[PDB]
């Protein structure tokens, strides 16, 4: 029915590749060969009774073309690694600079399976996430608890456009 | 010790192994390899022969002699072996000759080597008729007679494993194009073996429509037809022979193609090509395993009267289907993996005669002569199917193209070694050059910045449009 474009942002090393995997073929892995410029990967879903399709969008030189038609964007950054979190704010000034001024933002906390190793708290994030116009939400690409629920919620939440 | 220390790690590979035994001139080294070759898988030693028994002839006595143990062993242990040895060995000297009479006697094959002999008589004979139809009527009879000759010892070397050939379904052969030694394309039924060297050859059992049909489908119509169908051991397989042709060269393009393959396998892009084997007979000769559930683009438009994209919303259905989409996306991982090799191997006469179209999406080169010192193309066509210059799936093409360029440079090595070998001795038109292997590893950039890279994507790809 449907197409849904979504990109999905964030500092090096936050994990998109690996929600992309687990999400879409439900994979995961712990070696990585860094991604060159944008992956996209897709799989449809059914939210209020309508049969979509997701086109997700992984992203030094930076094309502007690419946020170009994107309904949602998922913004990530590493739990364990507080400047991936510091970043957040200079991701979010470029994202109004190249995309729609009405998209769907996501911002996700990945890795909260390492929680000895946690250097951002998740009120301070959610705080933070409420305090703006983003939803918000943690996962795991490598425990998957809530991979599924993130997509679910972005897109349903996208849908309510009508 | 430092030497020794290498070759007793974890890194050492046949890959690594072939490379100094070309390079080095130290005997003590050659000799402790030959040996080390054995301790080796079959399967991954064997995708070198063609450089191993190239060395043999053109190289010193002793480095032959390192190889000579090995190589007799696997004859002695595998006929299929001996007979792809003993095929390269000739095809590969126009020394050679004392170990390929010495291969094929004792240390009989006649009725194999009297199969294959048939095979390419018939197709010398078609030469004098001068249309295509009348090509495939004369072939279908003279297979009949083949069928006569039905249960016998011997195999097809190009299978994936042992066997017995059963039957020609001689009526569903078909000739493939009209040229004056023009190849052929054929059906084999054959029996599974769980070893071919140790088993009784089966019995005879006794013979009681060809169209345009996917491949599963074909296999079911000539199955329910065929005296052997009934069997669990029963299998069919299909080659195309070439008569006239040289296949040294289509070869040399394979080892290459395969390489590229898993190195874009190692690494995580995907790309998409698909090699298909090829049998060296002779320097005249040889034979394909074919692609099944594939046309050529210009027979597409023969039939369709379409355009490419418009086959496409025909036989997928619309850009809004699923299959399309899926369509989309391994055509365009098929359009990258091929620009590059075309690229690397400087593939020339490119037209659509020389692609191929399969059930998926995937588009196929074939015809690698011209190529390398011997003296690929965007249509807009293509540029359609991906959604246009601007679109998105255009842009991933040339990402594509990029990622799958990246991944080669860190291989680099793999990929020259096949061609730098093959080189040796060598009166094939692609040597012609006195920088051949120079050039192609200048083609690699490996001096580049990836920012450099880029731009050379985008360089490669607007020369590609013009046509
Ligand atoms: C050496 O050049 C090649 C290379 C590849 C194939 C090939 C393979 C591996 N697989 C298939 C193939 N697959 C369809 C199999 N059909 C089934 C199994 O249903 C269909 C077709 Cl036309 N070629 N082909 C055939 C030839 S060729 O010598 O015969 N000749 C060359 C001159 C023309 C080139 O343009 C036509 C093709
Ligand atoms: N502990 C943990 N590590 C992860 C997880 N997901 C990804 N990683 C690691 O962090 C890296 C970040 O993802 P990557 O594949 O580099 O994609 P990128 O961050 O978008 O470049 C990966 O290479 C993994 O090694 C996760 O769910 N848990």
């Amino acid at each position: 029915d449907y197409l849904f474009k979504v990109v999905l942002i964030g500092d090096s090393g936050v994990g998109k590749s690996n929600l992309l995997s687990r999400f879409t073929r439900n994979e995961f892995n712990l070696e990585s060969k860094s991604t060159i410029g944008v992956e996209f990967a897709t799989r449809s879903i059914q939210v209020d009774g309508k049969t979509i399709k997701a086109q997700i969008w992984d992203t030094r030189a930076i094309t502007s073309a690419y946020y170009r038609g994107a309904v949602g964007a998922l913004l990530v950054y590493d739990i364990a690694k507080h400047l991936t979190y510091e970043n957040v704010e200079r991701w979010l000034k470029e994202l109004r600079d190249h995309a729609d001024s009405n998209i769907v933002i996501m911002l996700v906390g990945n890795k909260s399976d390492l929680r000895h190793l946690r250097a951002v708290p998740t009120d301070e994030a959610r705080a933070f996430a409420e305090k703006n116009g983003l939803s918000f939400i943690e996962t795991s690409a490598l425990d998957s608890t809530n991979v599924e629920a993130a997509f679910q919620t972005i897109l349903t939440e996208i849908y309510r456009i009508v | 010790s430092w030497l020794l220390r290498l070759f007793e790690s974890k890194l050492f590979d046949i890959s690594m192994a072939i490379s100094y035994l070309y390079n080095s001139k130290e005997p003590g080294v050659q000799a402790y390899i030959g040996n080390r070759l054995f301790c080796f898988r079959n399967e991954d030693v064997d995708f070198y022969l063609p450089q191993l028994l190239n060395m043999y002839i053109h190289m010193d006595e002793d480095v032959g002699d390192a190889i000579k143990p090995y190589i007799v062993h696997r004859c002695r242990q595998s006929i299929n072996f001996s007979l792809q040895c003993a095929l390269l060995l000739g095809a590969y000297s126009s020394r050679g000759t004392k170990l390929r009479k010495l291969i094929l006697s004792d240390e009989r094959l006649a009725p194999e080597r009297e199969f294959i002999k048939s095979l390419m008589a018939i197709g010398k004979r078609l030469a004098t008729l001068p249309t295509k139809e009348q090509k495939t009527q004369r072939l279908i009879s003279e297979l009949s007679l083949l069928n006569h000759k039905l249960p016998a010892r011997v195999w097809l070397p190009t299978a994936g494993f042992d066997h017995h050939v059963v039957r020609v379904p001689h009526t569903q052969a078909v000739v493939l194009n009209s040229k004056d030694k023009a190849p052929y394309l054929i059906y084999v039924e054959v029996l599974e073996c769980e070893n071919f060297d140790t088993t009784s050859v089966p019995a005879r059992i006794p013979e009681n429509v060809a169209l345009k049909e996917p491949w599963q489908e074909k296999v079911r119509r000539i199955r329910e037809g065929s005296p052997y169908g009934h069997l669990p051991n029963w299998r069919l397989l299909s080659v195309i022979v070439k008569c006239g042709d040289d296949l040294r060269q289509e070869l040399l393009a394979f080892q290459v193609l395969k390489q590229l393959q898993s190195i874009w396998e190692q690494e995580r892009v995907p790309l998409w090509i698909k090699p298909y084997k090829i049998l060296v007979i002779s320097a005249d000769s040889g034979m394909i395993e074919p692609v099944v559930n594939a046309v050529s683009i210009h027979q597409v438009k023969k039939q369709s009267q379409l355009s490419l994209l418009d086959y496409f919303l025909q036989e997928h259905g619309s850009y809004t289907t699923e299959a399309f989409l899926s369509a989309q996306r391994n055509f365009v991982q098929s359009c990258a993996g091929y620009c590059l090799v075309c690229y690397l191997l400087q593939v020339k006469d490119r037209h659509n005669g020389n692609i191929l179209l399969d059930a998926e999406g995937h588009i196929i080169h074939i015809d690698f002569g011209f190529i390398l010192s011997s003296s690929f193309k965007l249509t807009t066509e293509f540029v359609d199917v991906m959604g246009g210059l601007d679109g998105d799936m255009f842009n991933y093409y040339k990402m594509l193209m990029l990622q799958g360029l990246i991944a080669a440079r860190k291989h680099m090595d793999k990929v020259v070694q096949i061609v730098e070998i093959m080189q040796q001795g060598s009166q094939l038109p692609c040597f012609h050059g006195s920088s051949t292997i120079r050039n192609l590893k200048e083609r690699f950039h490996m001096s580049m910045t990836e920012e450099q890279l880029q731009l050379l994507v985008e360089q490669m790809v607007d020369g590609s449009m013009r046509s």
